[PDB]
RNA sequence: GGAUGCGAUCAUACCAGCACUAAGGCAUCGGAUCCCGUCAGAACUCCGAAGUUAAGCGUGCUUGGGCGAGAGUAGUACAAGGAUGGGUGACCUCUUGGGAAGUCCUCGUGUUGCAUUCCC
RNA sequence: GCUCAACGAGAACAGAAAUCUCGUGUGGAACAAAAGGGUAAAAGCUCGUUUGAUUCUGAUUUCCAGUACGAAUACGAACCG
RNA sequence: AGCUGGAGCCCAUUACGAGUUCUAUCAGGUAAAGCCAAUGAUUAGAGGCAUUGGGGACGCAACGUCCUCGACCUAUUCUCAAACUUUAAAUAGGUAGGAUGGCGCGGCUGCUUCGGUGAGCCGUGCCAUGGAAUCGGGUGCUCCAAGUGGGCCAUUUUUGGU
RNA sequence: AAAAGACUUCA
RNA sequence: UCCGUGAUAGUUUAAUGGUCAGAAUGGGCGCUUGUCGCGUGCCAGAUCGGGGUUCAAUUCCCCGUCGCGGAGCCA
């Protein structure tokens, strides 16, 4: 698409804008559906979780969120079939991007005299992804774990804030299989 | 199943709830309006609290002259219409004549020359008098303000009848005569201001005599004898009584008033845990049960 | 477990808190307010104006303004009115008219009772009769000063209200 | 830019009461009375809207300058500038609470007076200062029944 | 060209040199601008007080 | 302990559902001549004879909820000062300090001043 | 004096909104306006009575030179409600 | 106006003062935390529940039944907030730690008290190193005048802007 | 008196 | 692009002061008419989308989309 480098909003530098009522004119959020795959089970049929956990606190765009998500899902259908595992996107894009828009072409751009100043027209939105956040949570079953790991790997090149694949465990997968069946 | 109110509170819990600590305990009981109370308390003038509807009524009325302090109030005198038959009275204890005599009694009691603080010149202990306009102790009515409480200011009330007895007792309430239960409400004379009908001690006298059932103890005239009686100067009674018995009250109270839990709580829990494993139905309140595993905790593990 | 187990009613028996007879059409759609006259004769006592609030469908664009009128009656007078309406309605029928509060209402023409069409300025085809019913122990919540919420015991139910009424004049 | 200065600004919580303390103030505050030169805190009731001081003056403890009808005059000192002077503010008795900043200290002055009277009886030698923190004395235990175990720091896990 | 509009910098440094002082403690501090009653009774009482003070020192 | 009037501290005092209350008191409750009041004596105001503990009121209970309190809650997060410390920077270590909150788990569930009265 | 936003269940006509009723209801409303606080036997909403939205001349708080001016605060001295 | 100097003015380790700490006690809504706490955003299911949101099937009908899709509701779940916050730091910030004080004695008032009751202010008497720590190659105070009135930079914090 | 215009092919 | 300015029936454009919207023409329907037309009687709105204020908004604000004009140096 049309150029914007991700560096512009990469720094967590500005005040956080998620107040819709003051921040008028915010355009379309970009992920169609956050949960792709199953959504009739959680951990019951998926006694393995893999996470992609943030190494660097930086604001990842909605555009980059889509890119990572779609690549991961496409691997799922191409290597494990349509109704394989379950991908969840787990962070949502609160932070409205203003940013400088609408340049001119005299021998100045930046209309007033060279400000420019606030009152920036909205360009899009980002999710603020801080360190240790789970951007993508893909639940899996342990035998087929390597497929999910591979899917996350293709995804990870497609956001500005570096993340590290990790085998995630909640109540273990060995504390669940105790606590459940003592109160059941 | 549905349900609202209960459901709408428990979901949003804390948000209501704390609603009872918006206002406090006195209001919760229905005792003290803080919008009324605040006005009185700045200059610390005594509350001449005289209830007569939805407090104590239809058996007795009472007039207490009450001073405030910061650790809580402290009555400087009290008197009950229930203590009025000690001085003789057997006509209704809910009437104006009873209220008037309670006011006379209270005014005599509040000093009784006690302690340092007096004023018995002027004339505190105001004579047996046929009224017209507020008799005080010169120029200055002080230290008693008619506290109706939460009850309405309505002309022809027992509260204003008590106020008349305060004035003719030597207590000096601030006043205006445009809502007062006038002169002849004691039974006396009237015929003035906005107020109408002269009689209210002698209300009853017409009422009963047009036949119908009402109080025993005779007849129309009988008010006047005990109207006179509370004016007299033999103050300083209210009964010697037999005191307590042992450990607070009674076996009925011993069964009624205190606790159980600590030890008892563990037994009910033990019974409940046994019941859960013996049947499996509901762990109590609104769901669960499929062996269980003790307490509220179970639900979180019984998810996956 | 309703504290029914006692010996029942001295306290428990139903009464009329009020009977509210109200006209509903709305001004300009029926009249100015000349139908105050028919209400005045029927009850025997004064009606007072009822104002409107919120969205309305019909003229009444100011909202707050006379639009209807009503009479709160009670005692023996209310019971007498009840008998005429009960005499109409089929009896041992419908749970629907009874509320969970234990109150019920019925519709029927104004004209029932001995009276002329001619003498009141309007005849009027009918109008909601509502009967407000509750137990003796209701008075705690009703009075202002010592207001307290209604207990389970203190509530009449739809079944209970119908049952009490079943005995008397239906 | 010449001065303006929006009269309030950042008074959101300063004029608010927290959720639990909403509703009408107990009349105890009103009934509470002070004498001149007593030290008292300033801290508004949010349910009285006239007689209110400017919010910066909260958390100051002042000496009662005089007492008048309804409101009480309390002298407190402003901060920031040059030669910062004491200022007298008309502030409600609803907006004045007792400071315990002087109360406890006054009790300890009375305690010193006890010690002074006692000291003379012995044959003077007063010394009625409070004493700074001393050195630690020795301490014991017994090595019997307390032979060493070994304890270690524990290994890093990422848990995420 | 823009210029500075306001800064609170450097104000503090000056203030701690010769500034702030304290109230200036005295017995009998200013009751100037105090409510008329109290002051009225002080005037009246003092006239009598001087006469009596001589008696109570003999 | 209870009750009543006046409260103080101000959720251990509150919410939900149950259960119990001797004594005496409150309440509910019967009446509408009178002051007073409404669309309606339901409210309010007055009379207080005849009732009823059903509710109010109080207290107790229920793995309850909330509130309070504690924790290896967590020494975590964050943060002043120091570095010619590591790191491209983003930041991150350490030294000298200070140190939460929730999740979550555990324990608690009104106290008490004045006056008068009541247990038996 | 009264209690609201809202919702549920009822009630000729009347539907999603008419008007009427009860329960629940911390304020989720309303208090002219911008926005934000605050507020519940009120400051809201309704009724009743009203005219202090008054007379004098200071002090005090803000802006601050610790100035004027405006506006605010709480008193006094008057007279009223 | 402040900073700066001069001319001094008053005392001098008496005295009080302090870009300070402690102690003890206030105030604060930032960092952060929180969201199954209120408000606002926001993801996902799951399980309920209709005298009236829409479909179909079973029915002559029903105050009928079953699937279905919506609303809502409940317990969950996920992730955020400068103009959200119950909650909530640190570093900062205010006040107090006494002879400019306390106590006893007894005087006056038009105030205040229905009451010498109280309040304030006067005369007179009693109590020292003694009111945490530390320092004051001294401090306190007044008059008057110059210059300045364009600032610039670094570490740290931070707003706009790639 | 002024309101009066159009109107297919073989024909 | 910056500062302005509109939008209303099929089409073209009036109007309000807050409770309320029109006309003309086209079209659809009879009648005129040998037959159409002129003429003659009949008829018909998302007041741009969008929230807000407000009892009540087509009307009074704010934003945005579209369609326009008019400015934008030493060039």
């Amino acid at each position: 698409m049309g150029r914007r480098p991700a560096r512009c909003y990469r720094q967590i530098k500005n005040k956080p804008y998620p107040k819709s009522r003051y921040c008028r004119g915010v355009p379309d959020p970009k992920i169609r559906i956050y949960d792709v795959g199953m959504k009739k089970k959680g951990v019951d049929e998926f006694p393995y979780c893999v996470h992609l956990v943030s190494w660097e606190k930086e604001n990842v765009s909605s555009e980059a969120l889509e890119a990572a998500r779609i690549a991961c899902n496409k691997y799922m259908t191409k290597n494990a079939g349509k109704d394989a595992f379950h991908l969840r996107v787990r962070v949502h894009p609160f932070h409205v991007l203003r940013i400088n828009k609408m340049l001119s072409c005299a021998g100045a751009d930046r209309l007033q005299t060279g400000m420019r100043g606030a009152f920036g027209k909205p360009q899009g939105t980002c999710a603020r992804v801080d360190i240790g956040q789970v951007l993508l949570s893909v639940r899996c079953k342990e035998s087929n774990a390597k497929h999910a790991e591979e899917a996350l790997r293709r995804a990870k090149f497609k956001f500005p804030g570096r993340q590290k694949i990790i085998h995630s465990r909640k109540w273990g997968f060995t504390k669940f299989t105790r606590e459940e069946y003592v109160k059941l | 199943m549905s349900l609202q109110g209960g459901f709408v509170k428990t979901q949003k819990t804390h948000a209501y709830f704390k609603r009872f600590q918006v206002k406090f305990k006195r209001r919760r009981q229905g005792k003290t309006d803080y919008r009324a109370r605040i006005r009185l308390t700045n200059q610390d003038k005594n509350k001449y609290n005289t209830p007569k509807y939805r407090f104590v009524t239809n058996k007795d009325i009472t007039a207490q002259i009450v001073y405030a302090t910061i650790a809580g109030d402290i009555v400087m005198a009290a008197a009950y219409s229930h203590e009025l038959p000690r001085y003789g009275l057997e006509v209704g204890l809910t009437n104006y004549a009873a209220a008037y005599c309670t006011g006379l009694l209270l005014a005599r009691r509040v000093l009784t020359l006690r302690g340092l603080d007096q004023e018995y010149e002027g004339n505190v202990e105001a004579t047996g008098e046929d009224y017209y306009v507020e008799p005080a102790d010169e120029r200055r009515p002080f230290r008693a303000l008619l506290d109706v409480g939460l009850i309405r200011t309505t002309t022809g009330n027992r509260v204003f009848g008590a106020l008349k007895g305060a004035l003719d007792g030597g207590l000096d309430i601030p006043h205006s005569d445009k809502r007062f239960a006038g002169f002849k409400k004691d039974e006396k004379q009237l015929d003035s201001d906005i107020h109408r009908k002269y009689i209210y001690g002698g209300h009853v006298a017409d009422y009963m005599r047009s036949m119908a059932e009402e109080e025993p103890e005779k007849f129309q005239a009988h008010f006047s004898e005990y109207l006179k009686k509370g004016i007299d100067a033999d103050g300083m009674e209210s009964l010697y009584k037999k005191v307590h018995a042992a450990i607070r009250a009674d076996p009925t109270m011993a069964k009624s008033t205190k606790k159980e839990p600590a030890t008892h709580k563990r037994y009910n829990l033990k019974k409940l845990t046994y019941e859960q494993r013996k049947a499996s139905l509901v762990e109590r309140l609104n769901a669960l049960n499929s062996s269980a595993g003790a307490d509220d905790d179970d639900e979180e593990e019984d998810d996956e | 477990m309703s504290t029914e187990k006692k010996q029942l009613n001295p306290m428990r028996d139903i009464k009329v808190q009020k009977l509210v007879l109200n006209i509903s059409v709305g001004e300009s759609g029926d009249r100015l307010t000349r139908a105050s006259k028919v209400l005045e004769q029927l009850s025997g006592q004064s009606p007072v104006f009822s104002k409107a609030r919120y969205t309305v469908r019909s003229f009444g664009i100011r909202r707050n303004e006379k639009i209807a009128c009503y009479v709160t009656i009670r005692g023996e007078k209310a019971m007498q009115l009840l008998e005429s309406g009960l005499k109409v309605k089929e009896y041992e029928l419908l749970r629907r008219n009874f509320s969970d509060t234990g109150c019920f209402g019925f519709g029927i023409q104004e004209h029932i009772d001995l009276g002329m069409k001619y003498d009141p300025s309007t005849g009027i085809y009918g109008m909601d009769f509502f009967v407000v019913l509750e137990r003796a122990g209701y008075r705690v919540s009703r009075r202002r000063r010592c207001k307290a919420r209604v207990g389970i015991h203190q509530r009449v139910t739809k079944e209970d209200a119908m049952k009490w009424f079943q005995v008397k004049y239906e | 830019m010449p001065a303006g200065h929006g009269l309030r600004s950042r008074t959101r919580d300063l004029f608010a009461r927290p959720f639990r303390k909403k509703g009408y103030i107990p009349l105890t505050t009103y009934l509470r009375t002070y004498k001149v030169g007593e030290h008292v805190d300033v801290k508004v009731n949010g349910a009285v809207h006239k007689g209110m001081p400017h919010k910066f003056y909260h958390g100051r403890t002042g000496r009662v300058w005089n007492v008048t009808k309804r409101a009480i005059g309390v002298e407190i000192n402003k901060q920031v500038g040059n030669r910062i002077i004491k200022k007298r503010i008309h502030v409600r008795v609803e907006h004045v609470q007792p400071s315990r900043c002087n109360e406890e200290f006054l009790q300890r002055k009375l305690n010193n007076d006890k010690l002074k009277a006692e000291a003379k009886v012995r044959g003077e030698v007063i010394s009625t200062k409070r004493q700074p923190a001393g050195p630690k004395p020795g301490f014991m235990v017994e090595g019997t029944t307390i032979e060493t175990v070994t304890p270690i720091p524990y290994d890093v896990v990422n848990d995420l | 060209a823009k210029s500075k509009n306001h800064t609170a910098h450097n104000q503090s440094y000056k203030a701690h040199k010769n500034g702030i002082k304290k109230p200036k403690r005295h017995r009998q501090t200013s009751t100037k601008g105090m409510d008329p009653k109290f002051l009225r009774n002080q005037r009246y009482s003092r006239k009598h007080n001087k006469k009596s003070g001589e008696a109570e020192s003999e």
